[PDB]
């Protein structure tokens, strides 16, 4: 256990085939023809001989936490508090490029803190500098689900039950493309021209709760059955 | 058309036709009527010939047993067919 | 020289992880990464770098 | 030496024709030039500008000049993506590549944000890579199939059909503020009329050309000719985009 | 046992609307002939009686 | 709670189908939606829930929406079936989107990225799916050997079945050989008798 | 090119093997 | 073998023994980078 | 060459098969040196030199072109034409030159 | 330039009940008899075999000028190209009448400080009602500016119901390239223009001042959400609010109508009445 | 005898040489050989199966030492550089052919000539000394392409990607026990 | 049988597709971009965005939610 | 150290003294028998993640 890789060692392997093909007597293996020139680190030492613990001589192998204690301090209070920021971009895997909020903000702690600001108010504005960041990016997509919804091209979840809420029929009631082809028609139907002792009459067509392609043009005309209510200004 | 021609090499293969399979025609049958109507009345007639052959066949496997309740129960779905 | 490389805990001879690398999950993953398998899944943000208690 | 130098300058032999104001004025365009290192190094998003293969210092060839290609590529492109950049992080999307955060985020009304700049983002990609600057002859394993499907008994309506079949899928685009594909649907080409924000990907389908409706790809040189033709500049747009057209591409994946 | 009991459970729904299936589908697959058949009678697996001495 | 374990951004775990219908189309809350509206189907795959309702094209299925939504056109409104069906499910992929996934991801070309982390991402999941990955794919079950005396017969009958010139035709791949050799053993990893009576027909 | 590179053809389209989708159809 | 604070071979790359001051040390590095915190080298009590 | 360039009686095509190694790199650890020596000789003639397009040399420790065949999709989708010869072509039409 | 068209391809349409007259058959209510139907019923309203649009034949803005399709018209798309017309001639009389007649000094005739800050008391006692505050909406304006999915106008309307003199004040509505927010039931105050045409006109002028020595130069560090920032600060400060006013005192004027209330009060009973004969004649 | 002492006919003379030149795709034939056990002149005999392990598992040997130096070194330094790819390359190059010992290999790998301070470069980007495989994978798949290694172009990337998810398993999945890093006694 | 053990059901006398479009959600969308209701939106993200160690059901971990009854009948 | 079976010393403890009323122990058919189908998918679980760790450390623990 104390010799237990020094006879795989490189240095050995590189200095023992140095004198080998030196003699001129033993064609050169590839590896040596090529780490000739590029020879491997001096001061790459086993823990097995420097009997220390802590001496990480593999410079590539190195282990260690740069991190300070008050820095490992300070970016886990601030991303426990709120789960969205920590967790920007490492998702699903830690990005390089792109810079992550809690970087940014972390940042931003510090030029409050040297501004004055003493830390428990810091930790509540610097996360704040999120949540008025996300606000308008969380606006917008609240914006532009106008411009899509009001649209048409796009489904919101009212609309998803109802695909599903067919979905659920084909399965659940099995219906031969034959009756398929009808509850496209007869829905269609209901869908484009549809509106919300003989009793006067029942909670009936004249009220229903479906909404149809045709019952939006009825709320364009606010009831009127007119084209002419809008009393604004236009082209004459 | 074509799958009444289907049922009948299947059976002229050797295959027997059971309750579910033929209830299987039964669908094709009702529901796509878009053929002029005699297509339908060969069909309308060739179609009972089989329920009437299937519950002729279909007692006589339960005969011994003395169940009348499945056999009960198996008339009955064969008696709303034919309505 | 008796005991070899052991660790203090419990005489390991590696130290504890259960997850090292930033990007393992996701390259183990790859197939349902392109396949948009795992757009929301949980358990591969879950637990992506869970190391065990201390 | 072409690393070191800003992103846009020339690079060649100063023929002294600059005065010491010539070359300090210059100095500052240099210096400033760093801030974008800066920012860009800030503002690095997952996704990005993508390339153009072709040169672009001279405006594409006969359809577009460089001044109009200076505004959808550096400006309208470039914020097309900032916004799915942007957006991108904290959704449960950040980090996924365009096939997978288009489709789901597709049709949605909350993430119609992604569904907007990502399905544009492949939109402004392909409009550049359609576009090879002095146009492509269709490879004759596509010549003979265009010929095949568009053209009604005629003599070779092959591309002759597929031109008009773009002027009224434009003329079509009612808005002028959408896009115009030709994809194929698994069992027959055909010319699709797209809004703006949604690309043939969401629809499932495998697109083959990008033709750029919005104003911005014609608005600079093209309706000049429409104040001096008044009829359609948009007729005498796409005319001039299949002298730029690139089958070569739409050959790849046809197969 | 937690997972377990949500293993044990979705099957528990999996297993309805499969054999709700064949009781809603229009005479769907139930008892399959070969089933009928072949694997209908006494065995190991079926109502076999006792496989052991003693 | 492990150390360095969280739960999801904004993933909230206490939830209910008490709870209101959320109001985002994602993949916990439709699966959600679909345990109050369609009950428990749960389908492993989208083409296991074609195999529910007994053949229906997935055009059929966008007639049924188109209806339901007249503002989408056609091949858009079979776009929903698609993803809906895949929202609930793995998503899947077809040799068409095999190569709507390369289109989109070929377009953006080269990355930005510091050492092309994406599109080293993408070229190596990339070749995961070609066929020469079900095929290495088989070897390493086959090296395992998890097969039995009736697979040989059947690797065996593909392999004199093959014509040579089908060998030069494969050889080029290097790969592709390999596949037909082991063409049933490559899927199942994946996934009493009755003799003709024989009697006397005269006595 | 020019210089260096039916209804049965057509057939055809839809060297010691490849000579029966010439002959075997 | 012997401790980390009483050792007289001093490794290849591990850090020498820090120094032993008084904390209120921070004055004294004003000239340096002014966002170092503390140096590594500087203990309380050693 | 052979094949597309020249009709198919005066072009001689030399098959692979028929070839010592069957054309193609044998594999590495096999062939006592015999093929490696071979690809490693053609890759010393077939290395590039001089300032390419990024700035460095083909051998560069950090520039590196071709990355993921982008050059090689880059002709696959431009094309090595010219305009001016197809709209020629298209004006001969079937016509030879001569 | 819309007027050519409509006497042109009103007489086609029978559906309208006024054409051909000197913009007498009022083109907004005609983007409010031409409507989603329109458009939207592209698909199911099948628009009658021989139709050139659905053979992709001849598109959709020229019908009209054709005139064997006057012989065998498209008629629902005939109601499109009817509609987008009708929108296009009304956005922009809108932007005239918002900015061809802004000719009105609203103050300092400044791009500066004012933008909404000096305008009539009325939309400040209405818009604090809605937007909380009014410097709140002086950049919420500039949020429906910098988010819109494709570039189009915004818009301001008001929304009727809560008659505590509060509800829908002011409600900003940003749009796509021709849709004016009448169909969807939204009375439109002022309307604002950041087409596609009018930004990339923008972006030559502003870009470089050049002093003629060095060179001509191009630039290309401009991000849109400026220059889309841009725009909306000089609309908003060059408006002309009180056409806004006369807008917001008329489309007030309506909601708090009782004949509205009444039109929609004598609708159901000619609605229900119609449905009834249905049940009874089925029977 | 050949197999019991693991050398191949060796270039006696032109006889053997033409032997050794169109050997084709050793990894098929075995497979052919094998399968045929079930025809009626042979039955299936483990020998002949035994053959086949080799001929996939030749290259085995060196596919390990792959799954090491890529999934196992952290911090690598940037494979993308051809001075690391080299090294990479060259030690593939003894890996596979014997020449040296994966044990030996792998110290090679880690200890190989880097960069000047590269600690130091490292603690910039790199806090906790991990690094990310994607880009080390990236080089480390590239090699068996550039080094004719397996017909099989795929093969390479595969048993790479395969034998890692099969690791990504096991608890401490990826540092081994120095002593049984590799094949030893 | 449904008839036999399964015949005396209904002890006691023993013996739908609604399609509802997109654009029709008037009042609702309309509100939904202005901040009164946005910061409604992000206050509950607020509430739920603490590092929160349940992770699942305190039901299924009866051990918590059978002291939240408890609590609860208190 | 998981003996599981609450319902085991019931049969363990009420047999010795079985001469309580009189019977044999027909209850132990739930209690010795069907309370291990219960758990034991809870055993076989138990015996390879056990497996598992016998095999485990042999690779990195074990001397």
């Amino acid at each position: 256990f104390d010799t237990w890789n020094e006879k795989y060692e490189p240095w050995e392997h590189l200095k023992r085939m140095g004198r080998l093909a030196g003699t001129g007597f033993y064609i050169p293996p590839e590896w040596y023809n090529h780490f000739r020139m590029f020879p491997p680190i001096n001061h790459n030492f086993q823990q097995e001989k420097t009997l220390n613990p802590h001496n990480v001589s593999e410079p590539t192998q190195d282990d260690t936490d740069y991190l300070s204690v008050e820095r490992i301090a300070l970016r886990d209070e601030l991303a426990r508090k709120s789960r969205l920021l920590a967790s920007e971009g490492m998702r699903y895997y830690n990005v390089f490029w792109i810079r992550k909020p809690l970087d940014r903000m972390e940042r931003h702690y510090y030029e409050l803190e040297r501004k004055g600001v003493a830390h428990s108010v810091a930790i509540k504005r610097v996360l704040q500098m999120f949540y008025d960041e996300l606000t308008v990016k969380k606006r917008v997509a609240a914006i532009q689900a106008e411009e899509a919804k009001l649209s048409g091209k796009y489904i919101s979840m009212r609309e998803a039950t109802v695909l599903m809420g067919v979905l659920t029929q084909l399965q659940k009631e099995q219906l031969t493309p034959h009756q398929v082809t009808l509850l496209a028609k007869e829905q269609r139907e209901k869908a484009q021209a549809g509106e919300a002792p003989s009793i006067s009459y029942k909670v009936t067509i004249h009220e229903t709760e479906h909404d149809s392609v045709k019952q939006l043009q009825e709320l364009a005309l606010d009831h009127t059955g007119k084209s002419d209510w809008y009393t604004g200004a236009s082209p004459v | 058309d074509d799958v009444f021609l289907l049922f009948d090499e299947l059976t002229a293969l050797g295959a027997r036709p059971d309750i579910a399979s033929v209830e299987t025609l039964h669908t094709v049958l009702e529901h796509a009527a878009h053929q002029p109507p005699e297509w339908r009345e060969t069909r309308r007639r060739q179609l009972v010939e089989l329920y009437q052959y299937l519950a002729l066949e279909e007692i006589e496997r339960l005969a011994p047993h003395r169940v009348d309740a499945l056999l009960s129960a198996q008339i009955a779905r064969l008696r709303g067919n034919l309505k | 020289r008796k005991r070899g490389r052991e660790g203090w805990l419990f005489g390991q001879q590696v130290q504890l992880h259960y997850h090292r690398f930033p990007d393992e999950q996701l390259f183990t993953n790859l197939t349902r990464w392109r396949m948009g398998d795992t757009v929301g899944d949980v358990a591969i943000q879950q637990f992506r770098n869970a190391q065990p208690f201390d | 030496f072409c690393e070191y130098v800003p992103k846009g300058a020339p690079t060649q032999v100063s023929l002294s024709v600059e005065t010491p104001y010539g070359v300090t004025r210059a100095f500052r365009m240099t210096e400033m030039a760093a801030a974008a290192a800066d920012a860009e190094r800030d503002a690095k998003g997952f996704f990005y500008l993508p390339r153009m293969d072709y040169d672009v210092g001279q405006g594409v060839a006969p359809l577009m000049s460089r001044k109009q290609f200076d505004v959808q590529y550096n400006v309208f492109h470039k914020a097309a993506v900032d916004r799915l950049n942007a957006h991108t992080l904290g959704s449960e999307l950040e980090g996924h590549n365009l096939n997978v955060v288009i489709r789901n985020s597709s049709f949605d009304a909350s993430h119609a944000v992604i569904h907007a700049a990502a399905s544009e983002h492949f939109n402004y990609c392909f409009w550049y890579r359609s576009l090879r600057p002095w146009g492509t002859a269709v490879p004759a394993r596509l010549k003979e199939e265009l010929q095949l499907q568009y053209s009604q008994n005629g003599t070779l309506d092959a591309v002759k059909e597929v031109q008009r079949l773009f002027t009224v899928a434009a003329l079509s685009q009612q808005s002028a503020g959408g896009w115009v594909y030709l994809v194929w649907t698994g069992k027959a080409f055909d010319v699709i009329p797209f809004d703006h924000g949604t690309c043939p990907i969401g629809s499932d389908l495998i697109p083959l050309l990008a033709l750029n409706t919005h104003e911005s790809a014609r608005c600079y040189d093209y309706p000049l000719a429409a104040e001096d033709e008044e009829g359609d500049e948009v007729e005498r747009f796409v005319r001039n985009f299949f002298k730029t057209c690139n089958w070569r591409l739409v050959e790849h994946y046809f197969l | 046992v937690q997972t377990d009991r949500i293993r044990q459970y979705f099957k528990g729904l999996e297993e309805l609307h499969q054999s709700r299936r064949a009781t809603a589908s229009s005479g769907g697959g139930g008892v399959t002939s070969e089933h009928k058949q072949q694997s209908q009678l006494y065995a190991l697996d079926n109502m076999s009686i006792e496989m052991h001495r003693n | 709670m492990y150390p360095g374990e969280y739960v999801p951004a904004g993933h909230n775990t206490l939830s209910s189908l008490r709870d209101e219908l959320r109001s985002d189309l994602t993949a916990q809350s439709l699966k959600e939606a679909w345990m109050r509206v369609s009950g428990g189907m749960y389908f492993k795959s989208i083409d296991d829930y074609y195999a529910s309702v007994d053949g229906l094209d997935q055009e059929q299925l966008g007639e049924i929406v188109s209806a339901l939504l007249p503002d989408l056109r056609k091949y858009e409104a079979q776009a929903l079936v698609t993803k809906v069906l895949e929202s609930l499910s793995k998503p899947a992929d077809s040799p068409s989107r095999q190569l709507s996934r390369t289109i989109t991801a070929d377009a953006v070309g080269l990355d930005n990225a510091p050492g092309h982390y994406t599109n080293f991402l993408e070229w190596m999941g990339r070749m995961t799916e070609t066929k020469a990955f079900k095929t290495e794919h088989a070897l390493f079950e086959f090296s395992r050997r998890k097969f039995n005396r009736e697979d040989v017969r059947v690797m065996f009958e593909n392999y004199n079945l093959m014509s040579k010139a089908t060998l030069e035709a494969d050889s080029t791949d290097s790969y592709s050989h390999f596949y037909t050799v082991l063409h049933d053993f490559s899927r199942k990893v994946a996934g009493v008798r009755i003799d003709p009576a024989e009697v006397d027909p005269e006595t | 090119f020019r210089r260096g590179d039916y209804i049965v053809g057509l057939v055809q389209r839809a060297n010691t093997y490849a000579e029966y989708i010439q002959q075997d159809v | 073998l012997p401790h980390r604070h009483q050792r007289v071979a001093f490794d290849f790359d591990d850090s020498l023994q820090p120094t032993r001051a008084e904390g209120a040390v921070g004055a004294w590095f004003a000239g340096q980078d002014p966002t170092m915190r503390s140096h590594p080298d500087i203990s309380a009590s050693f | 060459e052979q094949m597309a360039f020249l009709d198919s009686s005066e072009r001689s095509i030399v098959e692979g098969a028929r070839l010592p190694f069957g054309g193609k790199r044998p594999p590495f650890g096999t062939t006592y040196g015999m093929g490696e020596r071979i690809s490693e000789i053609a890759a010393d003639y077939a290395k590039g030199f001089g300032l390419g397009p990024h700035g460095h040399s083909p051998q560069h420790d950090t520039a590196h072109f071709n990355t993921l065949e982008a050059e090689q999709q880059r002709v696959k989708v431009l094309g090595l034409g010219n305009a001016l010869v197809r709209l020629f072509h298209e004006k001969l039409g079937n016509q030879d030159i001569q | 330039a819309a007027a050519a068209e409509l006497r042109r391809l009103l007489p086609l349409l029978s559906f309208a009940g006024r054409r051909t007259g000197a913009a007498t058959h009022s083109v907004a209510s005609l983007i409010v008899s031409t409507a989603y139907s329109a458009t939207a019923a592209r698909s199911v309203t099948n628009h009658s075999r021989d139709c050139p649009v659905l053979s992709k034949k001849l598109p959709l803005p020229l019908i009209g000028k054709e005139s064997s399709f006057a012989a065998r018209p498209c008629l629902n798309c005939v109601r499109e190209r009817v509609h987008y017309v009708s929108s296009l001639s009304f956005c922009d009389y809108f932007e005239k009448k918002c900015a061809e007649a802004q000719h009105y000094r609203n103050g300092a005739s400044s791009n500066g400080v004012v933008g909404t800050a000096a305008l009539p008391k009325l939309l400040l006692e209405a818009i604090e009602r809605s937007y909380g505050s009014v410097a709140a909406f002086k950049d919420s304006v500039m949020l429906h500016s910098t988010g819109a999915m494709s570039p189009g106008r915004l818009w301001i309307v008001y929304t009727p119901p809560i008659s505590g003199s509060e509800h829908g004040a002011v409600r900003l509505l940003n749009l796509p390239a021709c849709k004016v927010p009448l169909v969807h039931g939204l009375w439109p105050l002022a309307v604002i223009n950041m087409t596609e045409k009018r930004l990339c006109e923008q972006i030559a002028c502003r870009s470089g001042t050049e002093e003629g020595n060095d060179r001509a130069g191009n630039v290309a560090q401009v991000k849109l959400s400026s220059i889309q920032s841009a725009i909306a600060e000089e609309a908003l400060c060059a408006m002309n609010w009180k056409f806004v006013e006369t807008q917001l005192t008329s489309a007030l004027a309506y909601y708090s109508s009782k004949e509205r209330t009444q039109t929609q009060r004598e609708h159901r009973k000619e609605k229900e009445h119609v449905a009834a004969v249905r049940a009874m004649s089925q029977l | 005898m050949r197999e019991v002492q693991d050398i191949p006919k060796r270039l006696e003379g032109q006889r053997s040489r033409a032997e050794l030149t169109s050997r084709g795709d050793e990894d098929f034939a075995a497979l052919i050989e094998f399968i045929q056990g079930a025809s009626y002149d042979q039955l299936i005999s483990g020998r002949r199966f035994r053959k086949v392990y080799e001929k996939l598992s030749e290259n085995d040997d060196m596919f390990v030492w792959l799954c090491h130096t890529a999934m196992a070194v952290l911090n690598p330094g940037d494979m993308r550089s051809r001075l690391i790819h080299n090294h990479l390359k060259a030690l593939a190059e003894a890996v596979a052919s014997g020449e040296m010992t994966q044990r030996t290999a792998f110290r090679f790998f880690e200890s190989a000539v880097r960069s000047p301070a590269y600690r130091e470069i490292a603690a910039r980007q790199l806090e906790t000394g991990t690094a990310t495989r994607l880009a080390g994978l990236a080089a480390a798949a590239d090699v068996m392409r550039e080094m004719g290694l397996t017909r099989r172009p795929m093969s390479s990337y595969f048993e790479l990607y395969q034998r890692i998810v099969e690791r990504s398993e096991a608890m401490t999945p990826w540092g081994f026990p120095p002593l049984f890093q590799f094949e030893e006694r | 049988l449904e008839a036999q053990q399964q015949g005396y059901g209904s002890a006691f006398r023993v013996g739908s597709v609604h399609p509802r479009l997109p654009q029709a959600d008037i009042d609702g969308v309309l509100q939904r971009s202005r901040a009164e209701t946005i910061q409604a939106e992000l206050k509950q993200l607020v509430a739920q965005d603490g590092f929160i160690s349940q992770r699942g059901f305190n039901e299924r971990l009866w051990y918590e939610q059978e002291h939240h009854r408890l609590r609860t009948h208190g | 150290d998981d003996q599981l079976r609450l319902c085991e010393a019931e049969t363990t403890q009420l047999r010795m003294c079985m001469a309580k009323g009189g019977s044999a122990c027909e209850r132990e058919s739930l209690l010795l028998d069907a309370c291990l189908s219960k758990v034991g998918h809870l055993r076989r679980a138990i015996s390879q993640a056990g497996s598992e760790f016998n095999d485990w450390f042999i690779q990195n623990v074990s001397d």
